[PDB]
């Protein structure tokens, strides 16, 4: 299609609507109810140009440029006196009732309200009388409320209820008394609820996180980086001021996370603002504890190091993959040992063979949401990989989407959306040991053990192409029910198969590949996804080693005198008992980490490493994407004293001077060759960002604003002397505002989005080449390895029926959003926001005991008699014992373990 | 909208009185005598509509009050000036089009007419000059002229 | 129809003469808001251009400014030739009372332009400029050395990928081995000039009169050779004083950025403040009441008539006599007094905003400036008598340093040696900026040549005009509001700003990221206390001036000062230095 702007002919894409399209070519029009991922619904009447359809038209038509489809032949006009006056009537009229408030307002620089305020030139005001006001919920430990600020545009509710699928948020109210919250105080129980401080365009739902140690935008100090909570590596925005991380804040990747992240990676930071953090190395003698600087402590490394006769290392899958290779070419490759234990190895190996293996297109995230039937075995996603459970729900509302958009109604169109599909919706179908967050859309919840699913799955994969291995034993219940997935599954387009290695068990990833391949077989596009773990795990993984119980192993046995563990507390995959032997027993140990870790007590050295927000590295994600996270700040800008350096870096220093006893603290890029370099499956890492040479026009990338404040006394309470700013050596942003931060510059790494005269986190759309769609020049990160030519073949070995036996009860796992993550549970805003530790139990089987809810009951593991509180679980199987993973004393390893010595005390 | 006593030998029809800027509508009429002032009928009619929107779209919801609080002025007599342009401007900004639905032009055609045919029943209504601000001591105030 | 539209000028008779001389297919128009003809000419016809420029019936025999600029960066090129750098060319046709903007487009690569020395002997300081801050190599340019940086200077400072800051850098550790390079950098080399040191018979003696000389009026160093007494050539070396005001306009906001333009002419001030406001003005599209030209002629008037009393008690002490320039401090410190009653400061105001004035008049300012008026004639009258028509003066001064038109003209001198040579081009009545045609004030002109006390009795008839204004504008002083109504007025009103939202918002946007002016290209050149200063501002559409091009006449005086005392004694170039009324920082910027 083709439109005239003010006498200019533009090409458009005829299937959308006005707004975006004036916002792809850049066109400001001031907007406040549109998004470009919710939709349109015409509320905030603040889009208005005057539409002609002749070229000789004097008067036109006021007209929503949100509501009005740009086809071929309409001429519009946007800077026109009769649109300007309307949209500063509207924006006057939006300001009659909003508070004095802006100094004392956490979005103040940040405000889309702000920003369509000066856009229209609406700067005197003629109101004078009264201005309504309201009252404030508590909304929990995350979301600050201030409900005088809001302006009515109907965004909070419209994400909260047909985007992520909320329920206690709603709009309640009348004519101007409008009110948008709780029908009562209390936490938004969502787990998509931090958007709403980026969706909301005024400062009503704000950072409370971010409210507690307050700055403003052009005072943050940004960088692009990658979640580190879970294996999603949503990319984010860290901004720090003073020394200390502030505020996460999303960024846009059109492929991966486009405009939302999720809670526990978004408020999920304050594990980086810990003192009890190692800033400088620090080394034992016996009990005595002093504080090196990073040379002595290389030196005497190097030379305890060479006192040794086998050094191991035992990496993590937390760490970044540069500081993994670190320490496999400083122990060796045969003694390179990954932090998991057997189970979660295996399983992550079978997922990545899976993956690079099993023929089957591996969809990313913006992909998934365009599927037609959903298949989840085993993965809790919602609590542990919850941005996927979100594009689940999209995917699920593609039905209603279809129905509308057959009925030729266009798809900006989201209220007719709904309004035809009043209820219909594609077919989901969840397997758990329990009850999910995904049951109020799932087509049908399969609550059983691991080994039920497993079997359930083998059935599917059966039912569907008939040489795929059969399991007999199956209800005639459950058979129709097999059947009804079956009949939906291979009715369907694009079936999409979604497991991962949070299940606990090896046969539910084996039914969901066989499921996969069957629906490949019938000629189907058809997807899978596992979510690992850790952000790390696929990269660990693809890289490879020995497991922790090898490492205990040759450490008990006496054949590895020398350990070094990075960033990694080793009671998350080994039971403490025989981690804390195994390093009593190894007479040196050096844990190279950022975090306070259980285990150093049993450390002779102490190496202070970096988190994601001092560090730079390379990531995997759980679809194969590596992605480069970049350093926020210097540590040692402020405090002058503290030696706390990235992790690859000291290990290679470490290598270094174990070789040739000299100290050589590397760049990133050397590091990065030499994992492409030795590694042949990891070279697609140095496509996922461009080296520290990378230049815009021959300068560098501003990690903070042009308007950047207090350079000359945020450090004069030190010295009045201010120093030479931090130089990046490893990449190619600055820690300045001397850089290059423009919307049309030829670069995928985006700091933080700012255009002149858009504030608000909606300057995003100045930097993509249509509006809601991918990044302009390019998404970053790119997939490390393709869809093979041929794939797996059927796996054969399937399970038994779970037969509860008398004594030992298998655990369950259930995996909670703010709990379940190693890093997560450490940030202090967290601890009000996790529930209690509650042992879960079926009504029989506490009956059986016994036990009532509330009353504790002793359980034992590895001599551990460690008592919880009960909690009923209807959904849970008999035989079964839920038990939540992540938690204090109750690693992730738990999972599908026994539990004997079961008895109320 | 309001008509006159030159419009009552008009016919009842949708054209005919679409014609002399009105609306057959329901074609139940109400008669307006010259005992009730024109200022406090407006006044309540603008109340009932302002206290009756469904709240969705911005101009209704954040215009009607606006000139609710100024006939409630107006009624009074504390009038300011600039009100009877605000009103003329706020009707010719809720029209047929600016709005999501109907209501609100339903609601500014009385306000119109009334203004159209009775302004100075609304001119009466102005008797105290316009101050916005207030004298802030310390700051020298900025007099546009 | 506003003045600060953008004019797109074709109906200047210029673009007509240019498009039947060299064809319609030669050069392009560019439709700005400077109020200029802006002419991308290509490189080869640069030349060609020059003279046919130069050979007009009413030609253009000034050359205004010569500077470069970096385009990598501005994003909004729509109607522009492509080019990674650009170099303009702003000259003025004074019987025209027209001016002309030539830019002549440069790949990155490709970096050199042909010379413009040999039509305008004024373009060599401004080609050393230009190399020295974007590296843009000119051929046929005699010595294109650095001369804002030192020798040993590693990038050029203009160009958008050097940084600003000192920050950024290592901080300045003054070490033995770096002290004794910086020295002999600095150190004069007669050679590289071709100075000829020496000769068969008797030697020629070199002489540092600056940096640090009672005579020398700042951080100005001339190297000058003497045979005796007399001197043979003089090499003025500047670059003592640079502050990167324009890479600092570059880098600070249009709000945040009006203090570092009070600071480009240390005794200008308001003067300073009043083309770079009214360029941004003219880029937001404001335009300014009464009572805001009125407050801004007025508080330009006050520092002229400092300025001029400075420049007046210099030239004194310079010829001998220490007395006077005590008493014009004084009158000075009564100026102050009314500065510091008005503005809240003494020297330096930073008073000046956009679309109006920082504060109002306070309660009682009239009396003050009748204080003033009152104290000003009867000492103006004591100075001269004293020391202005004493024949010791006389004889230093008349005769001293003195050029013609032509002089005047091909240097780039303005102020108060352009009228001195009979050329009347004041910008304050051929081209009025700020509602200067609501003033009677007569002009004075000299008599066709530029001595030193020519140039003196014009400054005091420059000062007694300004003592007029000022009472015009005393006597007679509207009643209205001292910021416009524009929403892009920075800042907002301030009891607007504490009690009403809107305005809130606005100055909240306004003081933090800086008001948002749109992407386009404006220009404001006016009547400085020391000459012409003109402010040339392109905006990317961003918060700060993407370019700052500031040109001061000190510049091109100094540029001017080897063609004018060569031959002279060192007495005459004391006096010649005494009665140029230059700064460094207007030199240096
Ligand atoms: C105890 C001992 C001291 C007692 C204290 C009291 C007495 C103090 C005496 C001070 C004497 C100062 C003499 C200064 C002489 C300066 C002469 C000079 O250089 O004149 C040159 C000047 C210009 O010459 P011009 O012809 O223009 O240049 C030729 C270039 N082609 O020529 C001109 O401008 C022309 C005018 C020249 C005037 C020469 C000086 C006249 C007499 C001295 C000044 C008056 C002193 C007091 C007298 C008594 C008052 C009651
Ligand atoms: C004799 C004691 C001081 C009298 C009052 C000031 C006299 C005029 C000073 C002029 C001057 C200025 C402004 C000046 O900036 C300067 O350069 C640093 C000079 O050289 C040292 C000057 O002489
Ligand atoms: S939400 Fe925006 S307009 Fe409202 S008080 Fe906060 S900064 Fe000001
Ligand atoms: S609370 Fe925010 S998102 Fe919700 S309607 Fe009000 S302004 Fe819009
Ligand atoms: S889904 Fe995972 S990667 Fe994404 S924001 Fe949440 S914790 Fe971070
Ligand atoms: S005009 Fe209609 S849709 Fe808009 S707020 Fe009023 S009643 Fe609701
Ligand atoms: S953006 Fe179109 S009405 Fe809100
Ligand atoms: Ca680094």
């Amino acid at each position: 299609a083709t439109i005239h702007v003010d006498g200019k002919e533009y090409e458009v894409n005829g299937a959308d609507n006005l707004l975006e399209a004036c916002l792809s070519l850049g066109l400001d029009i001031p907007y406040f109810c549109w998004h470009p991922a919710l939709g349109s619904v015409g509320a905030c009447r603040q889009c208005a140009v005057k539409q002609y359809q002749n070229a000789e038209d004097t008067r036109g038509r006021l007209v929503m440029s949100c509501m009005t489809p740009a086809s071929d032949g309409t001429f519009i006009s946007i800077d026109d006196e009769e649109a300007k006056q309307f949209r500063e009537s509207v924006v006057e009229w939006l300001m009659t009732n909003h508070p004095h408030d802006c100094p004392v307002c956490e979005e103040g620089g940040n405000c889309h309200l702000q920003d369509m305020t000066v856009m229209t030139g609406h700067s005197f005001r003629r109101y004078r009388f009264t201005k309504r006001t309201h009252r404030n919920q508590d909304l929990g430990p995350f979301i600050s409320h201030e409900m005088n600020r809001c302006i009515a545009c109907y965004r909070c509710v419209r994400y909260y209820k047909d985007y992520a699928g909320g329920t206690d948020l709603g709009v309640y109210g009348a004519h101007d008394n409008v009110y948008f919250g709780r029908p009562e105080d209390g936490t938004l129980e969502s787990e998509f609820s931090g958007n709403l401080v980026e969706i909301c365009p005024t400062g009503v739902f704000t950072d409370k996180t971010h409210s507690e140690r307050y700055n403003r935008k052009w005072d943050m100090q940004f960088a692009p980086s990658i979640c580190q909570q879970c294996s999603i590596g949503c990319n984010i925005s860290p901004g720090e001021r003073y020394g200390e991380l502030r505020r996460i804040e999303n960024r846009y990747n059109g492929t991966v996370n486009h405009y939302f992240l999720c809670d526990r990676g978004r408020f999920g930071y304050g594990y980086v603002n810990l003192k009890d953090r190692p800033r400088q190395p620090v080394q034992r003698r016996g009990d005595d504890f002093i504080t090196l600087n990073a040379e002595q402590a290389m030196q005497g490394a190097a030379d305890i190091l060479r006192q040794s006769k086998k050094v191991i290392g035992i990496g993590s899958p937390r760490a970044s993959v540069e500081s993994n290779f670190a320490l496999r070419e400083l122990v060796g490759e045969e003694n390179f040992y990954t932090g998991i234990a057997h189970g979660e190895q295996e399983r992550l190996q079978l997922a990545l063979k899976v993956l690079r293996e099993g023929g089957i297109y591996t969809p990313a995230l913006r992909e998934i949401e365009s599927y037609d039937a959903v298949l989840v075995l085993g993965e809790d996603v919602t609590q542990t990989g919850a941005r996927v459970a979100l594009a689940v729900r999209q995917a699920v509302k593609g039905k209603a989407r279809e129905m509308a958009a057959a009925q030729k109604v266009a798809d900006w169109q989201i209220a007719a959306i709904l309004n035809i599909g009043q209820r219909a919706k594609h077919p989901l179908f969840v397997t758990n040991v329990d009850d999910t967050r995904l049951d109020d859309i799932a087509a049908w919840t399969y609550r059983a053990p691991v080994e039920d699913q497993a079997r359930l799955g083998f059935a599917i994969a059966h039912a569907l192409d008939n040489s795929a291995p059969a399991v007999d034993g199956i209800e005639p219940e459950l058979q129709s029910k097999i059947d009804v997935i079956v009949q939906a599954l291979a009715g369907a387009k694009k079936p999409l198969i979604i497991s991962g290695t949070n299940a606990g068990s090896l046969e539910v990833i084996q039914a969901a590949a066989n499921v996969a391949k069957a629906l490949k077989g019938r000629g189907a596009d058809v997807g899978i996804t596992m979510i690992a773990r850790s952000v790390n795990s696929m990269g660990l993984g693809i890289m490879g080693g020995g497991s922790l119980e090898e490492a205990l192993t040759e450490l008990e046995t006496g054949r590895a005198d020398a350990v070094v563990v990075l960033e990694n507390d080793l009671h998350r995959h080994a039971s403490a008992t025989r981690v804390n032997a195994a390093l009593a027993k190894a007479p040196l140990v050096m844990v190279v980490d950022h975090q306070r870790t259980a285990i150093m007590e049993n450390a002779h050295l102490v190496l202070s490493a970096a988190s994601f927000a001092e560090s730079d590295g390379t990531v995997i994600n759980n679809e194969g994407r590596a992605q480069r996270f970049f350093q926020v700040y210097d540590p040692a800008y402020y405090d002058s004293k503290t030696v706390m350096l990235e992790s690859w870096r000291w290990l290679h220093s470490l290598h270094s001077t174990l070789l040739s006893r000299e100290v050589d603290w590397t760049q990133l890029d050397h590091v990065i060759d030499a994992v492409v370099a030795k590694i042949p499956e990891l070279a697609g890492i140095k496509d996922a960002a461009p080296d520290a040479t990378f230049r815009i026009r021959g300068q560098k990338l501003a990690r903070e604003p042009h308007r950047y404040s207090g350079r000359t006394a945020m450090r004069a309470n030190i010295s009045v002397h201010e120093p030479r700013q931090p130089q990046d050596i490893d990449t190619m942003f600055t820690f300045s505002m001397e850089g290059n931060n423009q919307p049309t510059a030829h670069r995928s790494q985006v700091p933080f989005a700012w255009a002149p005269g858009w504030n608000s986190p909606q300057a995003w759309n100045k930097f993509q080449d249509e509006v809601g769609g991918k990044l302009r020049f390019g998404d970053p990160g790119v997939r490390l390895f393709e869809t093979s030519e041929n794939g797996l073949d059927y796996f054969t070995s399937v399970p038994a029926r779970f037969q509860p036996q008398d004594g030992k009860w298998r655990i369950a796992p259930y995996y909670h959003l703010f709990g379940s993550d190693e890093l997560s549970q450490r940030a202090p805003v967290f601890q009000s926001r996790m529930p209690q530790p509650y042992i879960k139990l079926n009504p029989a089987d506490a009956a059986k005991l016994g036990v009532n809810a509330g009353t504790r009951v002793s359980f034992s593991y590895d001599g551990n008699t460690v008592t919880l509180p009960v909690e009923i679980a209807e959904g849970l199987t008999a035989g079964q014992v839920g038990l939540p993973m992540g938690m204090s004393g109750i690693a992730p390893v738990l999972a599908g373990a026994h539990l004997e010595d079961l008895k109320e005390a | 909208d309001f008509l006159t006593e030159a419009h009552l030998d008009l016919p009842m029809e949708f054209e005919s009185i679409g014609k002399a800027g009105s609306r057959l509508g329901t074609a139940l009429a109400m008669a307006v005598d010259h005992e009730i002032n024109m200022v406090s009928l407006v006044r309540n009619l603008e109340e009932f509509f302002a206290r009756e929107s469904c709240g969705w779209c911005t101009p209704c919801r954040d215009g009607l009050p606006w000139s609710v609080k100024i006939l409630r002025a107006l009624e009074r007599g504390e009038g300011q000036p600039g009100d009877i342009e605000t009103l003329e401007q706020l009707c010719r900004f809720l029209g047929p089009g600016k709005t999501f639905c109907a209501h609100a032009p339903g609601a500014v055609e009385p306000l119109q007419s009334a203004i159209k045919y009775f302004r100075e029943e609304f001119e009466a209504g102005i008797k105290q000059p316009f101050s916005n601000t207030h004298l802030i001591n310390g700051i020298q105030p900025n007099l546009l002229k | 129809e506003p003045a600060w539209q953008t004019r797109d000028h074709l109906d200047d008779p210029v673009i007509g003469e240019l498009r039947n001389r060299f064809g319609p297919d030669a050069f392009t128009v560019q439709a700005t808001r400077t109020g200029v003809p802006v002419v991308w000419i290509k490189r080869e016809q640069l030349l060609e251009v020059g003279d046919f420029l130069k050979k007009l019936p009413k030609p253009y025999v000034m050359l205004f400014d010569l500077h470069g600029m970096d385009e990598r960066l501005r994003t909004h090129r729509e109607g522009l030739p492509a080019a990674d750098f650009s170099v303009f060319y702003h000259l003025i046709s004074i019987d025209r009372n027209r001016d002309i903007m030539l830019k002549v487009a440069l790949a990155e690569n490709d970096l050199h332009v042909p010379t413009f020395t040999k039509l305008f002997p004024n373009a060599n300081w401004y080609e050393r400029e230009t190399w020295d801050l974007f590296g843009i190599t000119f051929d046929g340019h005699p010595n294109l050395r650095r001369i804002m940086m030192p020798q040993t200077w590693k990038g050029h400072p203009l160009r958008k990928d050097y940084p600003a800051r000192a920050t950024e850098f290592s901080p300045f550790e003054l070490t033995k081995a770096k002290q004794d390079l910086e020295m002999e950098a600095l150190t004069f080399k007669p050679e590289e000039w071709g100075m000829k040191r020496g000769t068969e018979n008797e030697d020629f003696m070199f002489l540092n009169l600056g940096p640090n000389h009672p005579s020398a009026h700042g951080a100005f160093r001339i190297v000058l050779q003497l045979d005796g007494e007399e001197i043979v050539d003089c090499v003025p070396d500047i670059g003592y004083h640079h502050r990167g005001a324009e890479k600092m306009g570059e880098r600070q906001s249009w709000h945040s950025y009006i203090p570092y333009t009070d600071r480009i002419e240390y005794l200008g001030g308001c003067v300073n403040e009043m083309p770079y406001v009214l360029a941004v003005e003219k880029l937001a599209g404001i335009t300014v009441p009464d009572r805001v030209n009125v407050i801004r002629v007025m508080l330009s008037e006050l520092f002229r008539i400092n300025s001029h009393l400075l420049y007046i008690s210099t030239f004194i002490q310079d010829v001998g006599a220490m007395t006077p320039v005590f008493f014009a401090f004084t009158d000075r410190q009564k100026i102050y007094d009314l500065v510091e009653a008005i503005t809240g400061f003494r020297m330096h105001p930073a008073w000046f905003r956009i679309g109006g004035v920082a504060h109002d008049l306070p309660r009682g300012w009239d009396r003050l400036l009748r204080e003033f008026l009152d104290w000003m004639p009867k000492r103006l009258a004591s100075y001269e008598k004293a020391a202005l028509q004493n024949t010791i003066l006389k004889g230093r001064s008349q005769g001293v340093a003195a050029y013609g038109a032509k002089e005047a003209l091909e240097w780039g001198t303005t102020g108060a040696g352009l009228r001195a040579t009979g050329i009347d081009f004041d910008v304050r009545k051929a081209r009025p900026y700020s509602g200067y045609e609501n003033f009677d004030f007569e002009i004075p002109v000299g008599g066709g040549v530029s001595d030193c006390y020519t140039r003196v009795m014009l400054k005091v008839e420059e000062l007694r005009q300004s003592l007029r204004i000022l009472e015009q504008c005393l006597n007679n002083m509207p009643e209205g509001p001292f910021k416009a109504d524009h929403p892009l007025t920075t800042p907002p009103p301030k009891e607007r700003t504490l009690q009403h939202i809107e305005t809130l918002i606005t100055h909240f946007l306004q003081v933090s990221w800086g008001p948002v002016m749109p992407a386009n290209e404006s220009f404001q050149m006016i009547e400085a206390t020391k000459g012409i200063n003109s402010y040339y501002l392109t905006s990317d559409g961003s918060t700060m001036s993407y370019r700052t091009r500031i040109r001061t006449p000190s510049y091109a005086h100094l540029q001017q000062i080897p063609a004018a005392i060569r031959g002279s004694l060192v007495s005459d170039l004391i006096v010649y230095l005494g009665s140029i009324d230059f700064v460094m920082s207007d030199v240096d910027r």
